[PDB]
């Protein structure tokens, strides 16, 4: 018996949406990176696609820790940040997934530049514990 | 059906026609352990998955388990296939 | 149900062949009540020569064997091999079928082949039964799915784990496990596998059900197949073995206890595998168990199912989902320690019961407690609990000497 | 368009006839050949090297008692 086929519960627009909010979110430009955590941190439609959000940024750390590549964990800590202050969607259904993203970015085997990149990963530190809370 | 996958039971059943219930509780959070979630340098792939399957987001199969032997609704019956292929990689 | 005629328009046609232009309709009333009582009285008649006349067939010359029998004259013409042929005749408003009979030159029947010459009435005996059954002499009686390889195979290992032999049986659920090309094959498995879980209610059978348990975790051993979207049937299958009350045929003696911790086992590795947000796969297994385990009148099989798969999920599954229901174990020992009523099988179920909750509740006892633990017993429910953590302690207290 | 945009596209279907002939081909090998070490694992085997069973196995002859009966007659009709 030949059935028909399923669709994707996002739309060709949304998915789109996705699309740029995280090839944005991954820093390139400031203006975007601004842009995107605005939407993020304001979007009232952001429910429904939050399962794809949380699995590209607990996916991401963990890769993403391989290499200690600090802009990509800033940036991603700055996207947890911007996904908090959100007033419509419900988050607790997806905190570990994002746990455990914080922690690694404070108790972790950090062996980059002594003292230059301590204020970068510092400032990571920073992120990690005020969103921690 | 009887003659399709699972005709084995069929044939052998003989039917031969043609604070704790508290949602928050059972927050993923407040029941994963994120230490052992970091793989931490010690020693997924999902995300753009293509699609999920309706029985496994909103059916509740449950529901369909039996608890009573006394009084059970589900009991001796063809319940015949509809034999509906899909997934991906199958043929057509 | 009711007296049937032949119908009232039936008569009307009959006397248009007679001359009668208009007849009216308590006219052809009286006339179809007499001849369908003549009807009758000739089917019940002719039926008198098909019985005594050992026949079960009413030939035609046991109609004419009553119509002789109620003096009324023959109906000349219908011994002859013959047919129900009709002719439907469409026309301009006129409705009708009639005979279309046809002719044959006379010299084609004077000059046609006649047929063998009939034989004689003769006897023959022979035996139909000789003190017993009847002899085997002959005047008696005689007494888009798979191709055929994958056909094959399938056969051959769903009939191999069914139970003639265990040999068999391992190298099918070893070769459930390690094949790489086992897809396309994948729903006739998972269908075969929920329905033997639903035939276990026709018959009670534990050993096949421990067989499918096993064939479920053969299958989700399987690095190459993705149960993702086949795990719909094995989910169901697996807390069947769990949540259910008669699992046994003789219930005292047979240990369905094991078909319940090999299948919670299995369903807290089937919600580790593939429980997503999306899914809401634990959740809603979480929530099957706690309210089939804190509602009253479930039975103790039941209630040591969703205590066994809940304690199976995790820590926090055994301390934030079965620790605080631990006033119920006074429930409990209400029926174990106390009762003129002992020849039950309520005590054995209500032990195991209480086995596997300190069993359990050990650990989590050992995690949320002080060191010394003097009289937590005293302070736990019926002071065994206390008891068992006690032990758990010390067990774990050997665990770091060995590290 | 997210503010009110919902449009409903299909999934994009596989017409490769390499990738389908290639898996095709693959199942049907791999079913194969999981059938035939199944069925020389559980019954009399023989083997070409000497104590060779995890190898090349192979499926031991049985004589028939009719054997033109197995040979001559279609199984697929």
């Amino acid at each position: 018996r030949l059935k028909p086929r399923s669709i994707h519960e996002l739309s060709v627009e949304q998915q789109l949406y996705y699309k740029e909010i995280t090839e944005a979110c991954v820093g390139s430009c400031e203006a975007k990176r601004a842009e995107a955590l605005q939407s993020i941190a304001t979007d009232p439609g952001l429910y429904q696609m939050l399962p794809r959000f949380s699995t590209f940024i607990s996916e991401g750390v963990r890769v993403n820790v391989v290499q200690n590549n600090l802009a990509l964990l800033i940036y991603l800590m700055r996207m947890v940040k911007a996904l908090m202050d959100n007033p419509t969607l419900y988050l607790e259904k997806y905190v570990h997934e994002l746990i455990p993203a914080v922690m690694t970015c404070i108790v972790s085997r950090q062996l980059c530049l002594r003292p230059d990149v301590d204020n970068h990963w510092a400032l990571r530190d920073f992120a990690a514990r005020l969103v921690a809370q | 059906w009887r003659y399709g996958p699972a005709r084995l039971w069929y044939d052998m059943l003989g039917v031969p026609e043609d604070d704790l219930l508290a949602d928050e509780n059972f927050l993923m959070v407040t029941q994963l352990h994120w230490e052992d979630d970091i793989i931490w340098d010690g020693e997924p792939w999902y995300s753009i998955f293509p699609i999920d399957n309706e029985d496994l987001v909103y059916g509740r199969w449950e529901d369909n388990i039996i608890w009573d032997a006394q009084a059970m609704p589900r009991l001796l019956e063809p319940p015949v296939l509809t034999l509906d292929p899909n997934d991906e990689n199958l043929i057509l | 149900l009711s007296n049937t005629v032949l119908p009232s328009e039936s008569m009307k046609v009959v006397a248009e062949s007679m001359g009668i232009a208009q007849i009216q309709e308590e006219t052809c009333q009286l006339l179809t009540d007499e001849v369908s009582y003549r009807i009758k009285e000739i089917a019940q008649d002719a039926l008198k020569f098909m019985h005594m006349g050992k026949r079960q067939k009413l030939t035609t010359s046991d109609i004419d064997y009553a119509l002789k029998l109620k003096n009324v004259e023959p109906l000349y013409g219908f011994h002859a091999q013959e047919f129900i042929p009709f002719r439907f005749a469409s026309g301009g408003g006129r409705e009708l079928y009639f005979y279309e009979e046809k002719e044959v030159d006379l010299s084609d029947i004077i000059n046609t082949p006649l047929p063998r010459v009939p034989l004689d009435v003769c006897l023959k005996a022979h035996w139909l039964s000789i003190e017993g059954c009847q002899p085997a002499i002959p005047e008696n009686p005689p007494p888009h799915e798979l191709s055929v390889e994958q056909q094959l195979y399938y056969k051959e290992i769903t009939e191999a784990c069914v139970g003639s032999c265990e040999a068999k049986r391992a190298e099918a659920l070893q070769s459930i496990a390690t094949d790489p090309g086992l897809y396309q094959m994948l729903p006739r498995f998972s269908t075969f596998i929920s329905e033997g879980v639903r035939v276990n209610v026709v018959q009670n059978n534990l050993a096949l059900l421990i067989y499918l348990m096993r064939m479920v975790k053969a299958l989700m051993d399987n690095p190459t197949l993705y149960l993702e979207k086949y795990v719909h049937e094995l989910i169901p299958a697996v807390m069947t073995c769990i949540v259910s009350r008669q699992l046994c045929l003789r219930p005292d003696v047979d240990n369905h206890w094991a078909l319940r911790d090999f299948a919670a086992r299995l369903v807290a590795q089937i919600c580790k595998h593939f429980s997503t947000t999306t899914n809401n796969i634990q959740s809603r297994i979480t929530k099957t168990f706690t309210k089939s385990w804190v509602d009253e009148k479930t039975p103790w099989t039941t209630r040591y199912g969703s205590i066994a798969g809940l304690a199976e999920l995790g820590h926090d599954v055994i301390k934030t989902l079965i620790l605080p229901r631990l006033q119920q174990e006074g429930e409990r020992i209400r029926s174990v320690l106390d009762g003129p009523v002992l020849s039950n099988i309520d005590r054995i179920g209500a032990d195991h019961v209480q086995s596997l909750l300190l069993k359990h509740c050990a650990p989590v006892l050992a995690k949320l407690r002080p060191p010394p633990d003097n009289q937590d017993a005293y302070r736990a429910e019926f002071g065994s609990l206390g008891p068992l953590l006690c032990s758990q302690v010390v067990k774990a207290r050997a665990q770091a000497a060995l590290q | 368009p997210h503010t009110y945009i919902k449009t409903p596209t299909y999934r994009e279907p596989v017409s490769d006839y390499q990738v389908l002939r290639e898996k095709a081909a693959s199942q049907r090998r791999d079913v194969e050949r999981a059938l035939t070490r199944f069925m020389a694992k559980t019954g009399e085997t023989q083997s070409l090297f000497k104590d060779d069973v995890s190898t090349f196995p192979l499926i031991a002859a049985r004589p028939f008692t009719i054997p033109y009966l197995t040979a001559l007659l279609p199984s697929e009709l």
